[PDB]
């Protein structure tokens, strides 16, 4: 869950593995490979989706 | 001829001053009057009616 | 309208003001009218050399 | 102690029932309240003191400025609303580090 | 003057620059005021104007 | 309250730290308006004459100093226009309560001020004139600007004021910033003819 992600709300929680904004990385990391750009993005609206 | 100014938060209790804060530093904070249960109650109360 | 920011009805607004917000929304791709070349406009979109 | 308060939200959350506070921790500034938790304090929001002190900075008339933050939360939000607040006006004050 | 003198040369444009014309004195002399209220006179009896 | 849970308005004080470890509200906000309250002289560091107080006084004439009136809905003098109150005090009236007036005068004589007193460094509050306008001596006693430069309620009056022997005598005079004085103005009827040619 990404809610944890802010320092300020939970400070104290600390995580195994990457949430699912930090996803994006690899669809960044995705990008490379297709050498383009320009893409759409469609996201709920949520902590999550913002974040 | 440097000024500071402040959030909430810096100034905390009103009571406790480090003097490591220079003087002149301007900053925001609740009313005295604001902060008394005689009135953030009478007020809350209110609200729930 | 030719198109201009207005910056407070309500929350701050954008230079989405007559013909010129319209581009922005990407429902125009081109002006083509005389709209006249100035800074405030240079700032968001692109301008052709001066017909 | 400002953690007082984040409990009651927990606790807001777990039995839907309305609760406020008027005084110390309850009254401090916390984290955006979940939608669904109901919750009431006497905390002023960081936006409306940023606002504060651009109309405290405004009514002396000090135009240009620099901003020291850190890590701290709301931070980033802070130059947002900052951002938002100062760019809307018309006035060519100075934003000259962050 | 020397433009009515002569009316060979002539003055032109619009004069810039205007000043006063004061006596000059070495500072703190006691006269200089009364001097200045002497001359006040002449320009509001019309002798300065008369001359 | 507010979509966070925060009261949407919550009252609220400007503090500032009074010297040592005092803690005092230098003014308090209320609803939209931000009130700002002078509780410290001086801000800066403990010098006291500052820029000297220079209350002007002035009255409103055209094209020098002219008085024009504020935007009701765009508060407070814009841009160019410096602020200048006199209560307004209905001298008939008895009671004649005086809330100094919001008009704001600008033009040459103000604008001369603006760039005089950056120079000088000098801070200084203007205000309008209620009795006698430009000074004049009825009997035994002086009117206008002038009583309040010899009462001492105005240091330095400015204006369209012109010079005389009487008032330099009473009080000292800058050197004039336009050519001025007495003059008529008149329609010309006609010319004439003179066969000449």
């Amino acid at each position: 869950m990404s809610i944890y992600s802010d320092k300020s709300i939970h400070l104290s929680f600390l995580r195994t593995v990457p949430p699912y904004s930090h996803q994006a990385l690899v669809w960044f990391e995705m990008m490379r490979l297709f050498n383009w750009n320009h893409v759409i993005l469609i996201v709920s609206d949520d902590h999550e989706g913002r974040a | 001829g440097f000024t500071w100014i402040v959030p909430s938060l810096v100034a905390g209790d009103t009571d406790t001053v480090p003097d490591e804060f220079p003087t002149g530093l301007i900053s925001v904070s609740y009313d005295e009057w604001d902060y008394d249960l005689p009135a953030r109650v009478r007020d809350g109360i209110a609200i729930i009616t | 309208k030719f198109g201009t920011q207005e910056r407070v009805n309500n929350s701050n607004a954008a230079a989405w003001n007559g013909m010129m917000g319209e581009l922005l929304s990407g429902q125009a791709d081109m002006i083509v009218a005389p709209l006249t070349i100035n800074n405030e406009r240079a700032q968001y979109i692109e301008f052709s050399k001066p017909f | 102690q400002e953690a007082i308060a984040q409990i009651l939200d927990f606790i807001s959350v777990q039995t839907l029932t309305p609760i406020l506070g008027i005084h110390g921790g309850s009254s401090m500034i916390m984290a955006d309240k979940e939608e669904a938790s109901m919750f009431f304090q006497f905390g002023p929001s960081i936006e409306q003191q940023a606002s504060v002190m651009l109309n405290i900075m405004e009514e002396y008339d000090w135009y240009i400025f620099s901003i020291v933050t850190t890590y701290f939360p709301g931070y980033q939000d802070f130059e947002n609303k900052v951002r938002s607040t100062i760019e809307n006006s018309f006035v060519g004050w100075e934003l000259e580090e962050v | 003057f020397e433009a009515s003198q002569d009316c060979d040369l002539v003055t032109t444009g619009e004069l810039f620059f205007r000043s006063g014309f004061g006596i000059g004195m070495r500072k703190d002399s006691p006269w200089k005021q009364e001097v200045s209220l002497n001359i006040l006179k002449s320009h509001e009896n019309g002798f300065m104007e008369e001359l | 309250f507010s979509e966070d849970g925060y009261q949407m308005h919550p009252k609220l004080v400007i503090i500032l730290l009074n010297q040592e470890r005092k803690w005092e509200r230098v003014g308090k906000y209320k609803d939209r308006s931000l009130k700002m309250w002078p509780v410290f002289d001086l801000y800066p560091n403990s010098e006291e004459h500052k820029d000297e107080h220079l209350s002007i006084v002035t009255l409103e004439e055209a094209p020098f100093v002219i008085v024009e009136d504020v935007d009701p809905l765009s508060g407070t003098c814009m841009r160019n226009t410096v602020p200048c109150r006199k209560q307004i005090r209905p001298e008939n009236r008895t009671e004649e309560g005086g809330n100094y007036i919001k008009r704001c005068c600008k033009g040459f004589c103000i604008d001369i001020l603006k760039k005089i007193a950056k120079t000088v460094k000098f801070t200084y509050d203007l205000y309008l004139v209620t009795n006698g306008k430009h000074g004049k001596k009825i009997n035994g006693v002086w009117n206008g600007m002038i009583g309040e430069v010899v009462t001492k309620r105005a240091y330095m009056a400015v204006g369209s004021l012109t010079i005389n022997e009487e008032r330099s005598e009473v009080v000292d005079f800058s050197v004039p910033f336009i050519e001025t004085g007495i003059s008529v103005m008149v329609s010309r009827s006609n010319g004439t003819v003179s066969p000449s040619a």
